[PDB]
């Protein structure tokens, strides 16, 4: 055939792929982590805007540090072969480099790590994209006028 | 052939490291807000990258805290797009 | 109006968070001759995430470390862009 | 005039700006550092290649860490109002947002902090690229087969 680039990723395949929508709103009184009222309406606009997009979408809501875990492990088992890509969001409350299960925290890293290019290669080469809404940390933006 | 484990992977984060991260009770978070919005808009039209680079322009433009606490008021955000993608990612074909 | 005190940077790492960063004693680090080699080529034709992103994967696949100590033989790398840009970029107008 | 847009940034001011390129090669006995064999050969090519994009080049070697943080506070002083952009490349020993200095460490964030929206007026709202070639800490990413 003709000259073949690769520029962009193969977004071509049966299936764009899942979308997995982590929605923490309430945590257990113990952790002394207040309610994130609102959440709900980000999850609905996210739902409804990947289902526009064609993604598998599978919404989550007040999961434990433990259930997020094996949530993100056992969707890296799954067969993804024919999927374009993988997508996840997580709405709750964090820190640089952590997010919240409603029990305790999930290192970030802990979470992506079952989607390394060795650990889950149905999506080998394929685009992985981690959409999180959580702080990374107390710093406050004063901002600049223009 | 063979390619970084890390290769492939894009965080689109809400807020630059080491920031709170801004959410409105009753619109929800500035950056979810805006990042469908912008989906919405141009995911049959602009490539990913130039999508979110939309995203960060309206959240550091359109969006400002208010507060009766002088600490947490009047404040701005700034999304952070962090790529380790090798190609360009369209939602369309 | 008012615009984040963090907005309009862009940290185009050489490698992702935590990891070594190589470079070849003769041919200069990885991330940089590849950085080099691609605004040469394509500084006058595309917006710069896009660059970074021929960076990122020109990284990713040409380039392998071997060395007489297992420990650091046969690894890779994978570049990181890190952009609080609020518009594309092109070096061009 | 017709519909403007404003999707990219104006670079088509008087110049370019200034590329600031920070090559440490040799660093001080007491650090115990080695020295950074080939940095040279990427000082040069960025000092070309910057220079063909028409930036303003300005090279520096074995800076300590506090010639780093006296430079990159000078620089950020400069008026900038007919520039369209400023970069600044570092090329040096590293750990996670560490930048190593001749004599020690520097803190990534000292560093930009003095190109802040609200620090140097006359580069609000254009384009601060930070181009760093350092480790960021002791990972090795040991691949996957395609």
């Amino acid at each position: 055939s003709g000259i073949s680039l690769d520029n962009s990723y193969k977004m071509d395949y049966p299936e764009m792929g899942l979308c997995i929508i982590i929605n923490n709103k309430n945590f257990h009184k113990s952790t002394g982590m207040t309610s994130r009222s609102g959440t709900d309406v980000d999850a609905a606009n996210l739902r409804e805007t990947f289902r526009n997009l064609k993604y598998e979408v599978r919404n989550k809501n007040d999961l434990t540090r433990e259930e997020i875990v094996e949530l993100m492990r056992d969707v890296s088992k799954e067969d993804h072969s024919k999927r374009s890509s993988f997508v996840c969001v997580l709405l709750s409350h964090g820190e640089e480099g952590i997010i919240f299960g409603t029990n305790g925290p999930v290192d970030l890293k802990k979470i992506t790590n079952f989607f390394r290019g060795d650990r889950c290669r149905s999506l080998t080469g394929k685009p992985k994209l981690f959409i999180i809404q959580a702080c990374r940390g107390t710093e406050l933006d004063c901002g600049i006028e223009t | 052939h063979k390619i970084p484990v890390e290769a492939d992977f894009l965080y689109a984060y809400s807020t630059a490291p080491g920031y709170y991260s801004w959410r409105n009770s009753k619109d929800g978070s500035w950056f979810i807000q805006s990042l469908c919005a912008m989906l919405k808009q141009y995911a049959d039209k602009l490539e990913f990258m130039h999508i979110l680079t939309r995203v960060n322009r309206k959240v550091a433009t359109e969006f400002e805290s208010f507060s009766f606490d002088a600490t947490f008021h009047a404040k701005k955000q700034i999304p952070c797009i962090v790529s380790m993608l090798t190609k360009e990612l369209y939602f369309y074909h």
